[PDB]
DNA sequence: GATTCGTATC
DNA sequence: GCTACGGCTATACGG
DNA sequence: GATACGAATCTTTTTCCGTATAGCCGTAGC
């Protein structure tokens, strides 16, 4: 008895306008609408900053009518091997669609990263014969998985992150069109647990409003938790041992956080550090990684933990 | 015939000794019919598969045993997908029916046991298709992990079982059974004997029921009839002789490199183990009130890096060498 | 309204972005292998993407093959996509190699396979090598030439389970054909490198004035000097800097110039590793991008037996011995974290902060070398053989057992001076 | 042929090199129902082979000592097998890390007091043990396993519980060299004084193989005779070691370390253990007279680690020359 | 037949009013699926939190006499390759619905335990089958989730049990079986079971069964500790203030004297020592670590065994040296 | 499904949710010839 | 990326 | 008697 | 004639057994 789509799909961007941060990489895509001659692209960036939707909507504005039988889109959740690659995509390549003038197929290989070796190898050769008729829209979260044969023929663009003004203008656009009572520290909240991801702060959005109704401050951080890749810089990053090991004890122990998730996101977070000395961050690192030994071997404990986090503080203040 | 440790197995709960919690939870839950997934875990050799045994016998016999017991060890594969297909399985299958002379001579409980002995050794890949098979085939199917290091269990695993923990036997706590064992086989031992079996057999019973065998049979052997002396189980186990130890630690007092290297030497064609003679050091050292405080705390640290060392299985020459070394300059 | 790859395509031999002795030394190669003789049957050229290794083909085919052509012009490319209805994927591989002989006189035909069989298979993968070493020791007194352009190229990270490894890494010619190929006298193995950046400039100016009034209506053509410059730079594709070239040029507005990031070879990363990158002065972000970059070259063991077989490099092996010992004491720990991510960093990040601080100027580097482990390896498998022959001929004689460390350590040496030694006297 | 196989004791009685340790062999074998497992640890060259091999004689009455070789094969892991009557031969080296299922399917096989001996069960890995600590308890009454090891070190503690501990001490200058008078009885090389037999036992540091190997190279070399002045002949690589320890005490340099690498790189090639080579570079620096106390507290120091190092550890080049350096930033 | 099941099977919570603790959670999902639309969800905590007994008591709150033909569960009891996401997930959550009830309920249990391919190919499915069918990952390491999979999942994370709840559900274990608990006992559960019903249950049911008599006989802390073997607080308290006060020979002894007359294991009075000397003044930085780094050291080398008595001396030695930094 | 009153075979099938709108219209064009 | 040799050209 | 079909089988692929 | 530039060189390589099925062969039957 539901019937009611996530504000995640209710609100998604049809057009190439509505679709917030990256300006330069929205007008060219804008561009590469209006004239037509879209070259081959893949998009790569951070999960859940629009790659998806741009390819969909210059899709759409591309083949309008033509949607139908003019796009192929594949992803990771249908079968994507050498034969699909030499069968179905040969077949969408090959086949004669008449498009508008400079109109091209677009067949869109969503998350291409996760796609096998050999059907790589043989859409370097469906390509090489099928870009005067179809154009593939590659869309993964790391260029380096798609192989460099590949790439030699693929123009590259890479999507940024969301800035905090870009969201907020889709936020508040979402806000309007939904007439939902708001505070500003509530949407910055909301920005702030985002890290970037509009997809992660609609959802917040959405259950905010559901959940208490007025979103504020309180009531965002009542259903949202802080991002523990913060609580692990300042643990680390803490001058006095006690203080690390508080910060440890009561927002990541009792807070429910496994000591594996804070090692790997203690091992993150010191590979991304700064302000630190290399010799300090190598033996930061070298840490971490006994202490992920004996993690891995069976022995994960609030007392391991602690022990890394005593290592550290003694490689940081000497004896 | 027989090896004294497999004649004397607890065939029954009653017989396992100085274990009296995890066995009087068997006894109270044979009973009823409520016995929850059990992890076994304890030093080697203190009767975690024995208890199981005794109490896969009582709730069901010897005839049901086999139609309503799956034991799975370290002997047969035990991966993800024997996990996933023949505990599973047998997991799901129905229990049996007891006849007419179980039901009236047995508890015949209306579950079944899955004894996965040596657990500690299953790769986490493969625990964690055990969590929700213990969990939805609960009321059909029963549980019983055994292993010597509960940190090789997953946390979900131990979580979800029951945990039982067998203390090490000790000479307070298997003393009575080793007795018993000894009457029964006809052994004549002095005042204080069995005990240094006990302590030399840390933690085991096997180690002492083996060493209280093979000094009988000496004692056979011999023919003089006379009862067994305590340097003979000392010698029989591997104990180092406390003149070697003593001259060991003379030759760690004078501090020189060339004479401690040369006793080492002729200590390593000895043949003795390291295991043991660090084992002694630091029995003597220990106790020893002579040595101050800060000497006791760095001698214990060394000895403890240097058992650490010698349980990854490195060569116990240099090791030895190494902790006389630091004794020495100390 | 195409891509700019195409239509300003080659069209004759001096068009090819390729180096001169390059060039001569692939036609030599090619015009002795169009001989009667048969000196040499396959070329396996080789090398990066795009790196001139298709282009020149047709176009020394354009000029090669209707000469030496019987009378009574182009490449005969394989096809990996034609799936025959009565023939199984690997059958389709032999028909081509089985069909592709009848091509000698009056059809003469040089055969071009550029895309490979899915060798990432094991079975065909293999049926592949006997395929073409059928064709070297083939008793067919006449065959066509064949090339092999095997694209290399850094396979991904792939959740195949074991699938050995080799081709699960790398997409080398050394990962698909097998040694006795390599090593066999009729193959002729001539590697490509990546264009150099005049032949670049020359080609992207040669575009640029072949069409320069959209660039002018652009305000671009006072800009394309800075452009060329920094794309011949950045990379070293042909086709990827024509691409992103034309992207530039068609766009309207302030997009920044994007290119494919080149992958970072095995000694290329080792020498990163040892002395740094000129480009970047902060180890940190070189060693991030590293990673990021590369994670199937660095995590691989070889890579950090390189470091310690390479590291002797620095100043030709002057530096203080206080700076090795503790490069291999963190070596060893690094092999003692059973290849935790954690360890492979702390490996490269300690050497690589050791040579910082003690990097003096004016101070000659000497050469790396692999590591050398296969000749050990090789040389143990021999002491192998011969222990397991010693020790059979042992037992065959008397009922005398012998352990292999005993074997190893004190009957191997012992047996030749005893048993050889009383065969003089006999 | 060879001496050793030669003089090669073929019962408990002809056994004269321990005394206690054979009376405790006769008490075992006095009743071979109940024969618990055993394991014998102790140096290499004792002759603890040759003790098993008495002691299942005795048991087993003659024809212990033949020599019944075959080959089996498992999954290819085509293992060769010593099988005798009521004797089977398992050797950890053939099959390293994958020795759990060989040992199981052999286990398995004999099972159908009959003895299996498995010789250097250090060699063995952690997953057969593993799985020996069960097959050991479970089929206890058609199997009796009997191993050999130099040091019970990197075995685990269950199978020590399950086995039984038998001491076998090295032999005694002494009794080594009544054993080389009497070799040199049997076939006469005509000594020219019995100290150079005691020389010899001296350079053998208690191993009676190695004493009779070198016995018999050096009447090979001398023409079946001997010499008051006749040298020593060494393993090679022993020699090598030596060079090694020379180059390491004189020249202290990169290029010295890169020389010392390729010396490990030879010796690793020539199947020579890590763990041995690391233990002889370090013997071999402690008795150098020119390094004071100091600088040989920190080579045992350096040692101890990495050989606890290369125990844990996949690739043993890595742990030598991390040895190699410390010591020699120590020496200067 | 639900009196022969063991106490942590036949307590399961059947609705969310039964499921006591994370009411933040129980009020937000009642929240969503009372205004109809639910997201997205994945619940995330230490084991025995209630992932599953939240989420299958929500199941059955929705599809009322439907939860079989409309809810969909898979776990790492099963396999959950890229063959099983593509065919049986994709198969059920395309179809229409039974009686157009609502959506598809699709729980993952134990999703953690999953490869990454399985990982990437749900996530087209998630997206582009949310009309009809919404998915729920249970999953206690969120380190082995894709991070595209945790961006399309609203996160619920539930933490360990607080003292409220598990004093409640002791308390309706308690009137259902009839028992008597001493509040120390009580108190000694809590900081037992450290945030997990499953190990609260299975030491109640231990505790009923080690009385003589189930039904006149209260269960006692002594009867709690003895039932698991665990140090009681008196004699963790004796081991440190002879540890920190008297000599090596006294502390050795009495060290020992613990560790025998109650069997109690080295590793349990290790922790027990650590948690004693959090809430320490320690006024030097330099004893933490020394304290931290050479009890890890000591916990790590007990998980892998050896001799118990140079262990002990080991933890006594350390103890000491750390606490000689404080003057 | 019929073929002792013979055997009787009795299934059921759940249908595809149809993302597609177009799907059914491209359906009903098409049934039209 | 560093070394040595080698043409080619302004 | 030959057919059209049920069972057998050699097998390219699967995971 | 000096110098930036570029090529060669610095490299080693290992497996699923089973199975649903398209074509072939024996055969129940009209
Ligand atoms: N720039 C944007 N403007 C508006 N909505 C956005 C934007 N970026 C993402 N979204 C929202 O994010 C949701 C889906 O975004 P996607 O494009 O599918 O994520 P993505 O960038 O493709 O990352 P992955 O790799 O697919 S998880 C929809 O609800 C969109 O409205
Ligand atoms: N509590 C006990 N009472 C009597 N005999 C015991 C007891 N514990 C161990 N034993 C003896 O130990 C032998 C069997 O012990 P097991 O239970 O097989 O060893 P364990 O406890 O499983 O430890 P392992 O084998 O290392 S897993 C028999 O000889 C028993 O008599
Ligand atoms: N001046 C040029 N030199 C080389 N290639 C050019 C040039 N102008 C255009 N091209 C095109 O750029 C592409 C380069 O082709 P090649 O590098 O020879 O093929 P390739 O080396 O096999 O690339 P891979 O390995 O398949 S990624 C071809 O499509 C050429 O038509
Ligand atoms: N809030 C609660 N109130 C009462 N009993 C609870 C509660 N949470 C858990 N339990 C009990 O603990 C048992 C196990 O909890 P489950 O929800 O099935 O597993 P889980 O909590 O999700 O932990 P994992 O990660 O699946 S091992 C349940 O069957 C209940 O008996
Ligand atoms: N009592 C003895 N008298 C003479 N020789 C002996 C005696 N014991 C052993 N040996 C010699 O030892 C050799 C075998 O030693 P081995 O068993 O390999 O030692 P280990 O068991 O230490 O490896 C035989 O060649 C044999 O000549
Ligand atoms: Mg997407
Ligand atoms: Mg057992
Ligand atoms: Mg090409
Ligand atoms: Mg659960």
């Amino acid at each position: 008895l539901s019937l009611q789509l996530p504000w995640v799909e209710k609100y998604r961007p049809q057009v190439l306008s509505d679709i917030v941060g990256n300006k330069e990489t929205i007008d060219r895509l804008q561009q590469i609408a209006k004239d037509g001659n879209m070259p081959h692209m893949i998009i790569s960036g951070m999960p859940g900053i629009g790659k998806t939707t741009s390819v969909h909507c210059l899709a759409h504005e591309l083949l309008g009518r033509s949607y139908a039988d003019g796009v192929l889109e594949l992803n990771a959740s249908d079968d994507r091997g050498i034969d699909v690659v030499r069968n179905q995509i040969k077949h969408f390549a090959q086949k004669k669609l008449h498009l508008p003038p400079g109109k091209h197929k677009i067949v869109i290989l969503d998350e291409a990263d996760s796609m096998t070796a050999g059907a790589q190898q043989a859409l370097r050769r469906t390509m090489e014969l099928y870009s005067n008729s179809t154009r593939f829209a590659f869309a993964c979260n790391q260029s380096n998985k798609i192989i460099e044969p590949l790439q030699s023929r693929c123009a590259i663009l890479r999507y940024s992150k969301l800035s905090d003004e870009d969201v907020l203008k889709r936020l508040l656009q979402i806000i309007k069109l939904e007439d939902v009572k708001y505070t500003n520290d509530g949407l910055e909240a909301i920005i702030f647990t985002a890290e970037g991801d509009m997809r992660q702060a609609i959802n917040n959005l959405q259950s905010t409003v559901a959940g208490h109704g007025l979103v504020n401050a309180d009531n965002v951080f009542k259903i949202v938790d802080s991002p523990h890749p913060l609580i692990v810089k300042k643990m680390l990053l803490a001058s006095n041992l006690e203080d690390s090991i508080q910060i440890l004890r009561t927002d990541l122990w009792k807070k429910g956080y496994s000591s594996i998730d804070i090692v790997t996101t203690s091992f993150r977070v010191t590979k991304n550090l700064a302000q630190v000395k290399e010799s300090v961050r190598l033996e930061m690192i070298k840490e971490i990684g006994l202490t992920h030994m004996r993690i891995l071997e069976g022995v994960g404990t609030y007392l391991q933990l602690a022990s890394m986090l005593a290592k550290i503080h003694k490689l940081n203040n000497k004896a | 015939q027989q090896p004294w440790v497999e004649k004397y197995r607890p065939k029954n709960l009653d017989e396992v000794t100085a274990q009296d919690h995890a066995v009087t939870v068997l006894k109270k839950t044979l009973k009823s019919a409520n016995l929850p997934h059990m992890l076994f875990y304890g030093p080697p050799g203190t009767g975690k598969t024995s208890t199981i045994l005794a109490l896969t016998k009582e709730l069901y016999g010897p005839d049901l045993m086999k139609s309503r017991i799956l034991e799975l060890n370290a002997s047969d594969e035990r991966g993800i997908s024997i996990v996933r297909e023949k505990v599973k399985n047998f997991a799901r299958l129905t229990v049996s029916k007891p006849s007419k002379h179980d039901l009236e001579n047995y508890p015949c409980p209306p579950y079944k046991i899955i004894i996965l002995d040596e657990a500690d050794s299953m790769t986490a890949d493969a625990q964690s298709a055990l969590r929700r098979t213990m969990e939805t085939y609960s009321g059909v199917t029963r549980f019983c992990l055994i292993c010597n290091y509960v940190t090789r269990i997953i946390d979900p695993l131990a979580s979800r079982c029951s945990k039982f923990r067998f203390k090490a036997l000790d000479a307070s706590n298997a003393i009575d059974r080793l007795r018993f064992i000894s009457e029964q086989e006809n052994v004549k031992c002095d005042d204080g004997v069995l005990e240094r079996i006990l302590d030399i057999s840390a933690g085991d019973l096997r180690r002492g029921i083996t060493l209280l065998q093979s000094a009988s049979k000496g004692a056979q052997y011999l023919g003089d009839g006379k009862n067994i002396t305590s340097t003979q189980v000392e010698e029989l186990a591997g104990v180092v002789p406390h003149d070697i130890l003593i001259e060991i630690v003379e030759k760690v007092k004078s501090g020189d490199f060339d004479e401690i290297k040369k006793y080492v030497n002729t200590f390593m064609k000895s043949g003795w183990s390291a295991a043991s003679v660090v084992n002694q050091l630091h029995e003597y050292y220990i106790t020893n009130d002579n040595f101050d405080t800060n000497f006791k705390n760095q001698i214990s640290w060394l000895l403890f890096t240097t058992d650490s060392r010698l349980n990854n299985g490195t060569n116990e020459h240099i090791q030895l060498l190494n902790l006389l070394v630091k004794i020495s300059q100390l | 309204g195409e891509q700019w790859y195409e239509k300003f395509k080659p069209n004759c031999l001096e068009q090819v972005a390729i180096h001169k002795r390059k060039l001569k030394d692939v036609q030599e190669a090619l015009d002795a292998m169009f001989l009667p003789n048969a000196k040499h049957r396959i070329l396996l050229l080789s090398g990066p993407s795009g790196c001139s290794k298709s282009t020149v083909i047709k176009e020394l085919s354009k000029i090669l093959v209707p000469k030496y052509r019987q009378n009574s012009h182009k490449v005969t490319e394989f096809r990996g996509d034609c799936i025959v209805n009565d023939l199984p994927q690997m059958e389709s591989f032999s028909e081509f190699l089985k069909g592709a002989r009848y091509l000698v006189m009056s059809n003469l035909s040089l055969i071009l396979i550029e895309d490979l069989p899915n060798v990432f298979h094991i079975d065909t993968r293999r049926r592949f090598q006997q395929l073409i070493l059928q064709w070297l020791y083939s008793s067919e007194p006449l065959l066509p030439p064949l090339v092999i352009c095997i694209t290399e190229c850094e396979i991904p990270e792939n959740d195949n389970n074991y699938r050995k490894f080799g081709i699960d890494y790398t997409f080398s010619a050394e990962t698909i054909m097998n040694k006795e190929i390599l090593m066999h006298p009729r193959l002729k193995r001539i590697k490509f490198n990546p264009i150099n950046s005049t032949l670049l400039k020359k080609h992207l100016k040669f575009i640029c004035v072949q069409n320069m009034k959209m660039l002018k209506e652009k305000n671009k053509w006072n800009k394309r000097q800075e452009v060329i410059d920094y794309i011949a730079q950045e990379t070293g594709d042909i086709r990827s800097a024509i691409t992103t070239l034309q992207f530039w040029a068609t766009s309207s507005g302030s997009l920044p110039i994007s290119t494919r990031e080149s992958t970072i070879s095995y000694f290329h990363a080792i020498g990163k590793v040892i002395h740094g990158s000129h480009s970047t002065n902060n180890d940190n972000e070189m060693i991030n991008n590293l990673f990021e970059n590369s994670n199937n070259l660095l995590s691989k063991e070889d890579f950090k037996l390189g470091i310690l077989e390479n590291y002797n490099t620095f100043n030709k092996g002057e530096f203080s011995i206080s700076d090795a010992s503790s490069i291999v004491d963190c070596l060893s720990e690094c092999d003692n974290m059973n290849g935790l991510p954690e360890s492979n960093e702390y490996g490269l990040r300690e050497v690589r902060k050791t040579f910082r601080n003690i990097s003096k100027q004016g101070h000659n580097h000497g050469t790396v070398y692999f590591p050398r482990e296969w000749k050990v390896r090789k040389l143990q498998n021999s002491f192998k053989v011969q222990a397991e022959d010693w020790l059979n001929v042992s037992l065959y004689k008397y009922n005398a057992v012998h352990s292999f460390r005993n074997i190893t350590l004190e009957f191997g040496y012992y047996a030749p001076l005893i048993r050889k030694c009383q065969s003089y006297k006999k | 042929s060879l001496w050793v196989d030669k003089y090669r004791p073929k019962s408990l009685n002809a056994l004269s090199h321990n005394e206690e340790l054979t009376n405790f062999l006769k008490s075992l074998s006095d009743q071979p129902r109940d024969l618990p497992h055993l394991l014998l640890y102790g140096p290499n060259g004792t002759g603890k082979k040759t003790r098993c091999m008495a002691l299942l004689e005795s048991i087993f009455g003659p024809g212990v000592y033949r020599l019944k070789i075959d080959v089996r094969q498992f999954v290819k892991l085509e293992l060769n097998v010593v099988s005798s009557p009521y004797h089977l031969e398992i050797t950890p080296s053939d099959m390293g890390n994958n020795d759990r299922i060989v040992i199981q399917e052999l286990l398995k096989e004999v099972a159908q007091y009959k003895c299996v001996i498995i010789n250097e069960a250090n060699s063995l890995t952690k997953d057969a043990q593993a799985a020996l600590r069960r097959t050991m308890e479970k089929y206890s009454k058609n199997i009796r396993l009997i191993m050999v090891c130099d040091s019970m070190s990197p075995i685990i503690a269950p199978i020590k519980s399950r086995c039984l501990l038998i001491r076998c001490p090295a032999p005694s200058d002494s009794e080594i060299s009544t054993i080389l008078s009497d070799v040199v009885t049997n076939e006469r090389i005509q000594l020219e004084t019995k100290d150079i037999l005691k020389r010899i036992a001296q350079a053998s540091n208690g191993n009676l193989r190695v004493s009779l190997l070198m016995l018999e190279s050096m009447a090979l070399n001398n023409e079946l005779a001997l010499k008051s002045s006749s040298p020593i002949i060494k393993p090679d690589w022993i020699i090598v070691i030596h060079k090694l320890t020379r180059k390491i005490v004189k020249e202290r340099s990169v290029n010295s370390l890169i020389e010392c690498r390729a010396v490990l790189y030879d010796l690793l090639a020539h199947c020579i253990p890590a763990n041995i080579i690391l233990k002889e570079l370090t013997f071999s620096l402690l008795d150098v007279e020119t390094l004071n106390t100091t600088n040989k507290s920190s080579i045992i120091e350096y040692s101890s680690v990495f050989d606890e190092r290369l125990s844990l550890g996949n690739k043993a080049i890595f742990h030598l020359e991390g040895f190699i350096a410390k010591v020699m930033c120590c020496l200067d | 037949s639900k009196e022969n099941l063991p106490w942590v099977e036949k307590y399961r919570p059947e609705t969310l009013d039964e499921v006591y603790g994370q009411n933040e959670v129980i009020t937000t999902v009642r929240k969503f699926v009372d205004e109809g639309k639910l997201p997205h969800l994945l619940f995330y905590g230490p084991p025995g939190t209630g992932k599953t007994s939240t989420i299958v008591a929500l199941a059955r709150e929705i599809y009322g006499k439907n939860y079989s033909n409309m809810v969909l569960e898979l776990n790492a009891s099963d396999d959950r390759g890229i063959d099983v996401v593509r065919n049986q997930i994709k198969d059920f959550a395309s179809t229409r619905q039974i009686f157009s009830k609502g959506f598809k309920l699709i729980i993952l249990d134990e999703a953690d335990a999953m490869t990454n391919a399985a990982q990437n190919a749900l996530r087209r499915v998630i997206e582009r089958y949310t009309k009809n069918t919404r998915f729920c990952v249970l999953a206690n390491y969120a380190h082995k989730l894709t991070p595209a999979l945790l961006s399309r999942c609203t996160r619920f994370r539930f933490q360990p049990l607080p003292q409220e709840a598990i004093e409640r559900r002791i308390a309706n274990v308690l009137v259902h079986e009839k028992l008597k608990l001493s509040p120390n006992a009580e108190k000694a559960l809590i900081e037992l079971s450290n945030g997990d019903m499953r190990r609260v249950l299975n030491v109640l049911q231990s505790c009923k069964a080690t009385l003589d008599n189930p039904d006149e006989d209260e269960i006692s802390d002594d009867v709690i500790y003895e039932c698991c073997g665990a140090p009681r607080p008196s004699d963790l308290k004796a081991v440190l203030k002879s540890i920190l006060e008297d000599d090596w020979g006294t502390a050795h002894y009495t060290l020992n004297k613990v560790r025998s007359a109650k069997g109690l294991a080295l590793i349990d009075l290790i922790e027990g020592i650590v948690k004693i000397l959090e809430d320490y003044e320690l006024q030097n930085e330099e004893t933490r670590v020394h304290l931290l780094t050479k009890l890890a050291d000591i916990e790590y080398s007990i998980s892998k065994g050896g001799n118990d008595q140079i262990q002990g001396s080991a933890v006594i030695g350390a103890i000491k040296a750390s606490f000689e930094n404080e003057t | 499904i019929l073929s002792y009153p013979g055997i009787v075979i009795e299934v059921c099938m759940l249908e595809k949710e149809s993302i597609d709108e177009a799907a059914q219209t491209e359906i009903e064009l098409l049934m039209e010839t």
